């Protein structure tokens, strides 16, 4: 029951509501990272030696790793 | 309820139109999107609001058959999700 209380309604407990707020924060962070990954400001063109393309910033990949770690734990 | 509906619709249709407009992207240009107004997703947010409210400024509009399908779906879903709580 204590394990499943993390998937129950948030108002059904205090840990439930706290995990709900945390998962909301992490989902919003994931969505924001996606939307900023689709941007140009964070996709500067670079030269790779012979392929020319635009690469995503490392910060977005690190934040995505953090969020995926949280989601895989849940 | 109205603001939640609008946020969900805007996000979903922005992502959909951004990905649809890149199917017909020309391979020659180095940038991912050069001929389309939907160069990123926030522009998609703006277009999705303007299109769901049946405003239709015309500053940005889809120019690809997939983009046109997404735009028709966006207009219809906007009409519906606006006429729900109003
Ligand atoms: C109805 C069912 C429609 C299904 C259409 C699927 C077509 C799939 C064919 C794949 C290849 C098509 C192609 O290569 O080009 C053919 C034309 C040209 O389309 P385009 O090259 O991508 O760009 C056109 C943009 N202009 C010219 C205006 C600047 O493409 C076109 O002009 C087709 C555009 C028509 C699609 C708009 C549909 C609008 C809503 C559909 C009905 C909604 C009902 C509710």
């Amino acid at each position: 029951p204590r394990i499943w209380a993390l998937f129950e309604d948030p108002y059904s407990s205090r840990y439930a509501r706290y995990v709900a707020f945390a998962s909301l924060f992490f989902i919003l962070v994931s969505i924001t990272t996606f939307c900023l990954e689709t941007h140009e400001r964070f996709n500067p063109i670079v030269n790779k030696t012979y392929y020319r393309e635009a690469e995503t910033e490392a910060f977005l990949t690190y934040i995505e790793g953090v969020c995926v770690v949280w989601f895989t734990f849940e | 309820l109205l603001i939640i509906f609008l946020a969900l619709g805007v996000l979903i249709f922005a992502t959909m139109i951004y990905y649809a407009e890149r199917i017909g992207a020309q391979p020659n240009d180095p940038s991912a999107s050069e001929h389309t107004h939907f160069k990123n997703i926030p522009i998609g947010f703006w277009w999705a609001v303007v299109t769901m409210t049946t405003l239709g400024y015309g500053d940005m509009y889809p120019q690809t058959w997939s983009g046109m399908l997404v735009g028709a779906l966006c207009a219809l879903a906007g009409v519906l999700t606006i006429a729900m709580p109003v």
